[PDB]
């Protein structure tokens, strides 16, 4: 499990005077992961005596 | 430069459309002051948003007409002005060309009988406009040199009173509105028209507070 930052997001910007719009502006996200893993599992035969 | 404060709109603040006097070539500045009305509307303030409309009331239709001259670039051009003064009485006819409204890019030289020839000024293209006064009725003759490659549009001719383009300007911090005022020599002096204008505010998200105010331009000789 692991962890992706999608965005940081806005936080308001540049104001001279109170005009009182843009106060808390949106952040972003931090997105939780996850992920398995797999295996192959193969086998072969020979009897006794064809290999001997 | 004309000022104005317009009525707040409050239920408590001859003619309703405010006065506007001026006189015929003059170009001026007008200033309205939007604050007493805009200011409680707690907001955005104003906009670039503003509309203007312009419309006679008593016109007195002009004797002489107007007219459209074309020709390429550095090539002297000629042309007539008799045919423009067709007069319902049999009366000479003083041609005079106004040194104060004359060619910008050019000379024009004044003949005997309502010739004249228009030497654009050389490597210039454009167009460009003079204004005769065929026994005292004033109008503008419009000349568009080309720049020899294939041909020049056709200008609007200038109205009697007109508002500029882009010219105007708004202050949101103060709440005031700029724009120019102009009236062209051919305005006949006597006449009134009427300049209407449609301010729009906005409030703190978006939505619109509009305004609609009206003038009575009076076109006066002498100031």
């Amino acid at each position: 499990t692991y962890m992706k930052i999608a965005d940081y997001g806005q936080l308001g910007e540049y104001t001279c005077d109170a005009k009182c719009d843009a106060e808390f502006g949106e952040p972003g996200n931090i997105r939780h992961l996850e992920g398995k893993t797999y295996d192959y599992r193969g086998v072969f035969c020979f009897n006794r005596k064809n290999l001997q | 430069m004309y000022f104005f404060s317009v009525d707040p709109r409050n239920g408590a603040s001859s003619c309703c459309c405010e006065s506007i006097s001026a006189r015929p070539g003059e170009v001026n500045g007008v200033m309205v002051s939007y604050a007493a009305w805009s200011a409680p509307l707690r907001g955005h303030g104003l906009t670039n948003k503003t509309t203007f409309e312009i419309d006679g009331v008593s016109v007195t239709p002009p004797k002489v007409s107007n007219a459209f001259g074309r020709t390429k670039v550095g090539v002297v051009f000629e042309g007539t002005l008799s045919d423009l003064f067709p007069n319902p009485e049999g009366e000479q006819v003083e041609y005079e060309i106004s040194e104060l409204n004359g060619p910008s890019n050019g000379v024009v030289e004044l003949g005997a009988n309502g010739a004249f020839t228009y030497t654009p000024g050389a490597l210039f293209t454009g167009v460009d406009r003079f204004w005769f006064s065929i026994n005292g009725n004033i109008g503008e003759y419009v000349i568009s040199v080309d720049p020899t490659t294939s041909e020049l549009p056709q200008p609007p001719f200038t109205t009697p009173v007109y508002v500029p383009a882009a010219r105007r300007s708004v202050d949101p911090r103060t709440h005031v509105l700029k724009f120019v005022l102009g009236v062209s020599p051919a305005a006949i002096p006597g006449d009134v028209y009427r300049l209407t204008v449609r301010q729009v505010a906005i409030d703190c998200d978006g939505n619109e507070f509009v305004h609609i105010s009206c003038y009575d331009i009076s076109i006066g000789s002498c100031g």
